RNA sequence: GUUGACCUCGGAUCAGGUAGGAGGACCCGCUGAACUUAAGCAUAUCAAUAAGCGGAGGAAAAGAAACCAACAGGGAUUGC
RNA sequence: UGGGCGAGGCUCCUUCUGAGUUCCCUGGAACGGGACGCCACAGAGGGUGAGAGCCCCGUAUAGUUGGAAGCCAAGCCUGUGU
RNA sequence: AGAGACCGAUAGCGCACAAGUAGAGUGAUCGAAAGAUGAAAAGCACUUUGAAAAGAGGGUUAAAUAGCACGUGAAAUUGUU
RNA sequence: GCGUGAGCCCGGGUCGAACGGCCUCUAGUGCAGAUCUUGGUGGUAGUAGCAAAUACUUCAAUGAGAACUUGAAGGACCGAAGUGGGGAAAGGUUCCAUGUGAACAGCGGUUGGACAUGGGUUAGUCGAUCCUAAGCCAUAGGGAAGUUCCGUUUCAAAGGGGCACUCGUGCCCCGUGUGGCGAAAGGGAAGCCGGUUAAUAUUCCGGCACCUGGAUGUGGGUUUUGCGCGGCAACGCAACUGAA
RNA sequence: GAAUAAUUCUCACGCCAGGUCGUACUCAUAACCGCAGCAGGUCCCCAAGGUGAACAGCCUCUGGUUGAUAGAACAAUGUAG
RNA sequence: AAACUUUCAACAACGGAUCUCUUGGUUCUGGCAUCGAUGAAGAACGCAGCGAAAUGCGAUAAGUAAUGUGAAUUGCAGAAUUCCGUGAAUCAUCGAAUCUUUGAACGCACAUUGCGCCCGCCGGUAUUCCGGCGGGCAUGCCUGUUCGAGCGUCAU
């Protein structure tokens, strides 16, 4: 046959996405059945196959995530997976909030006498 | 002693160890002579310098590690650019 | 063996009496199938896409 | 010995498999210094450590 | 007697969290030699160094005087 | 002694840039020798069948096409004493 | 990332090459050798002797005094004249 | 050809892409030795030597080529504490078939445990899996600046059994004790005969059997004296309630 | 826990199931260890006939080999008898 | 007189010096600060139309998605695309995914592909037995919740 364009794959449902997958991996099977002991254009259509099989179980589990990922929207707990990795050191640095703390008589000697716009003349 | 003693070696006192690969469990005491196993730390002495370099990091795959670099030089950043399809 | 018995089943609809396995020096696993008296084994070779 | 371990069993099976000389086609391909393969192990020769 | 508090000490696959390992050129501590020199050698020297052990960062450490001075007095720390 | 606007400037990536294949000799092949020209804020470097500014990639100068996120800031608009 | 009054394959890092590889040791550990055909494979069709390896003609190339034991090919040692 | 000398210059042959004179600067700057370092090559030399384990011979076939390939016929040795038939440790494809230039088999080679291409190892019953021994390591605790040392029932609040609920989530008993690893020769539930393949079988095929675990029905037995009869006895039989 | 059936009968017959890994070949004057196709070293089972006190020595049957570089001559000196 | 030994030249041998080259070393100067229980460094086994190694990747396995460029790859074969748009490549960039067995390694163990427990679904007459699939069960410490022990102790 040919390839499965990754272009119409997208405006699909799960279920007949599932579906395409049930007879895509049934003729692989039986392809391969009949390999041996002959050589030809056939041979074109394994790895035609298997790379058709990689695109849509790409897609159903991008579907997945994002509609997973509208769920949990304004939720305080939500999965491991789903939060962000940045490093292990900076997700245990202090949020902006709080290192931008100030006390109360710091900030009283601040909105008096802050830095001034000065010049000297020669 | 000579060749006559050397036809009674058929044992061994070492086997292959689980967290180096080298043939260097002792069996009966149980430890590794190259990886300190079971211990949690790793040998590692600095009267050979040699030895030091032969399992130090950059001498495999370097799975995850390799790809922090890229990941730094863009700010860590998520998402998707503009207007893609999906 | 349990898995390969339901494989069989749901794949290619033949029933089996007994299996038995081995693992060759190569690395992989061969299993020999033995089915049940009534079916006949060479037609379904032809009619499974088995070389015959 | 007739008794083995799967480990063992294992081992044994990467270590022959990668004991066969060189496609011939190899030699063919365009800025190519590869004349035969270097590692060749023998049962006779070299005692592989387990 | 019943019942309700306080203090101390425990159980739980209770809810939410956190530490280990790697690297260790540079940096903060502990522990700690001998070869060598003295034309011998024991105090001394090599040296408050090599090896061993613990803990961090892109720098670390130090730091706003229980200081220096004896002057007509200087004024946190680090480096040349 | 609060709040809100804010030109304009600076960082990053990406579009584009001058001039001989003229004539003769040796040679398997001129990038060599001789004659005649051109460009140059560009005669650094490399490739092309032998030493190439003008065959090709690049090199010098300020501009130009498009895009993303943070800063700085000329100068303006409004409350007010428990 | 940019450079040098630095080394030019027994030099420069142990490694200009499938090098911490092949190999040795029960083990801790020890650890090499090895770059260059030609601008382009155009890597010798066909005939003939031979059981075969190969030889003699004949071909490609500016050159086979460049034939995958291949640029230049010194000395020790050897053959013929 | 020049110079006392270290050295310089030219003629002829081979080869194929860079290189000199003159004044200053700079250094990893000049080899016969060090039982010097690495690589390469000679005389000795076609020499020493290839002599333990009794021993070979005739014809035919294959082939370019046969003392050490194959068939037949003679002659010999090992002589059941074997040069026979099978195993543990160790080796790891050495097993079987077809084909083959060089290299290896200290002579040869058509042959090979070598080279090239393919194939081959089936288990409820045979082992591992289970239990402990000498011994090793966690837990409670105490030392040590520390990597860690001791400790194995010890100055410990240390466990496991049943039932019913629509539904897990509710009740009720006992309590001196409470971990793991460690044997292919120790302890241990159960399979025998015949045939079969170029190469495996107590496994494959045919016949005839056994053990454990989990569910359930018929036959027979017992009971209205509710849980069997006989023999003086040693005891017998197809069954014949039994928690802590 | 029964008098019209019930049965916790260790008796006979009948229904269902039994996962995972090893299994080729040598075990030695050539398949393991001694730098090697080395007169060395390396744990067990089975055990025929005659002579004879006998697993002593000598000959034979089943089974297994005929494999250790060869041809010609017979001085000295050697090793073994 | 030959043979033999020695010296020199010409050509032919053995061996790899010399000359020329270099996608490699070495030293100095300049810019930046980014591993890990959200499973690191290291180890094992696998994946190609024809592969042993190196390089790359993980049963979605010599790669997939997305953006840019705008016609290849090449030892052989095959097709693919052909720019209408539905897009070649071991291309460049990289913001979404997959990621086997291990390793600080975490149910108990491991010289074994060994032996268990809890919860849910699907089969075999099945809350208890057998099989398949999915999710769980390490230690020290902090805050809070909940259930408890003791004439330590207060009031009826
Ligand atoms: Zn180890």
């Amino acid at each position: 046959n040919g390839k499965v364009k990754a272009g119409q794959l997208w405006s699909k449902n799960k279920e007949e996405l599932t579906k395409i997958l049930g007879e895509l991996k049934t003729e692989l099977s039986q392809l391969r059945i009949q390999k041996i002991s002959s050589s030809g254009a056939k041979l074109n259509k394994i790895h035609d196959l298997r790379k058709s099989i990689a695109r849509v179980l790409t897609v159903i589990n991008a579907k997945q995530r994002a509609q997973l990922r509208l769920f949990y929207k304004n939720k305080k707990y939500l999965p491991l997976d789903l939060r962000p990795k940045l490093t292990r050191a900076l997700r245990r640095r202090l949020s902006k909030e709080d290192a931008s703390r100030v006390l109360e008589k710091t900030k009283k000697r601040l909105t008096h006498f802050p830095q001034r716009k000065y010049a000297v003349k020669a | 002693k000579g060749t006559s003693s050397f036809g009674k070696r058929h044992n061994k006192t070492h086997g292959l160890c689980r967290r180096c690969g080298r043939r260097s469990l002792h069996n009966q005491k149980k430890v590794c002579a190259s990886c300190g196993y079971p211990a949690a730390k790793t040998r590692k002495y600095n009267w050979s310098e040699k030895a030091k370099r032969r399992k130090v990091t950059g001498t495999g795959r370097m799975r995850y590690l390799s790809t922090v670099p890229r990941r730094f030089k863009n700010g860590f950043r998520t998402g998707v650019p503009k207007g893609a399809r999906g | 063996k349990a898995q390969i018995k339901q494989a069989l089943k749901k794949l290619y609809d033949i029933d089996t009496v007994k299996i038995n396995t081995l693992i060759r020096p190569d690395g992989t696993k061969k299993a020999f199938a033995r089915l049940t008296p009534d079916v006949d084994a060479l037609d379904i070779a032809a009619t499974k896409l088995g070389l015959v | 010995p007739s008794h083995k371990t799967f480990r063992i069993k294992q081992k044994l099976a990467k270590a022959q498999k990668q004991n066969r000389p060189i496609p011939q086609w190899i030699r063919l391909r365009t800025g190519n210094t590869i004349r035969y393969n270097a590692k060749r192990r023998h049962w006779r020769k070299t005692r592989l450590g387990l």
